[PDB]
């Protein structure tokens, strides 16, 4: 059960930080990346699903970064759509963390988390 | 991008029934969010209409929820206010507007129609 | 039904300087209060949502405080096209209801 401490991240900077062995992505994201990310249409997403069924708080992107595909870790602020991008196999992710293009058949996953205050606990 | 275009008569008689429509590209209805209609009166007033959602559920203002009747036409990617039997206090500029939602922020609607200015007259028209 | 009461209700100010309006509700809302802007040409905006967030586009000389039942909307300068009516409404509850509205004209 990780707590991390919301009011230490800056605007526009991801941060990774450990949760059982698994990498999990925190971004905190400017007011132009979630309109960016609550007006794509469905049609153009292999898995469906609104920045809305994704985050709860629209500043705060938190999901795992593991690669659907293969695992492998996302690298931040790459690929073509504005999010990550897989070196392994070439997956691009976009500002909501879905998957746009690429092998990988899903988005981001999304763990459970909980706020409280200046600081998010996953787990 | 999402855009708005609002469209439909301008100008009603008492008593008859004011159609607006909303027309919506670059995003879907089925999609996702709300789809919300509002008015404008002179007196610089506003007041939240109804919507319906992605699935084609309802909510209305209790203040008009025995009139309106807000329907839609996935095919064409737009939804419309039919506003029964006018008044001149219907006398008023309707907006079609999407609002999102979020567990923690709530709603905010982020994308608005032009704005259709309508008139309760009893004149004369040509349609 | 809640109603909010926007005061000061049409104030004017000069070419560059703060400004306070504000947003009373009759009952008590969370946080859960957003602000628009209508352009005198008829187009209306979003500005703040929950009180606080910035939406996309605005500009960073624009606040947001508040909480219980009282709120706020400052702005650090009105150069050049700050000149518009702004509204507010809450969304604890159905129907949703905006304040009375506020120009902002200069002298
Ligand atoms: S593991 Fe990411 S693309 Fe294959």
């Amino acid at each position: 059960k990780v707590e991390v401490n919301l009011a230490a991240i800056p605007l526009g900077k991801n941060v990774v930080v450990k949760w059982q062995g698994k990498p999990v992505f925190i971004r905190h994201r400017t007011p132009h990346e979630i309109q960016e990310a609550n007006s794509v249409d469905m049609s153009a997403l292999k898995d469906p699903q609104t920045d809305a069924d994704r985050v709860k708080d629209p500043q705060w992107l938190i999901m795992l970064g593991i690669c659907t595909h293969l695992g492998c870790v996302p690298i931040g602020e790459a690929g073509d759509f504005g999010g990550w991008f897989c070196p392994c196999h070439g997956s691009h992710y976009d500002i909501s963390g879905r998957i746009r293009k690429g092998p990988a058949p899903l988005n981001l996953e999304i763990p459970a988390y909980e706020f409280d205050g200046d600081k998010v606990i996953v787990g | 991008e999402v855009k708005l275009q609002e469209s439909g008569a301008g100008l009603v008689q008492p008593s008859q029934s004011l159609s607006l429509t909303c027309s919506v590209t670059g995003y879907s209805i089925t999609s996702g969010y709300y789809w919300n209609w509002i008015r404008l009166f002179p007196g610089n007033k506003l007041e939240w209409v109804g919507y319906i959602s992605n699935v084609g559920d309802n909510n209305y203002n209790p203040s008009l929820k025995d009139r309106l009747s807000i329907t839609r036409d996935t095919s064409k990617n737009q939804f419309f206010l039919k506003l029964n039997s006018v008044t001149t206090e219907d006398t008023a500029t309707y907006y079609c507007a999407r609002s999102e939602y979020y567990s923690v922020t709530g709603y905010a609607m982020d994308y608005w129609g032009q704005g259709t200015t309508v008139t309760v007259s009893s004149a004369w028209r040509h349609p | 039904d809640i109603e909010l009461t926007q005061t000061p209700v049409s104030l004017a100010a000069s070419l560059g300087d703060r400004v306070t309006i504000s947003c009373r509700a009759s009952q008590d809302i969370n946080n859960f209060l957003n602000w628009y802007q209508q352009k005198p040409d008829g187009t209306i905006k979003l500005l703040i949502y929950y009180t606080s967030r910035l939406h996309a586009g605005v500009p960073s000389r624009f606040s947001g405080s508040g909480s219980g039942t009282d709120y706020s909307l400052t702005i650090s300068n009105l150069e050049p096209e700050d000149i518009a009516t702004y509204f507010c409404q809450h969304h604890i509850k159905f129907p949703w209801t905006f304040g009375a509205g506020t120009k902002l004209e200069i002298k």
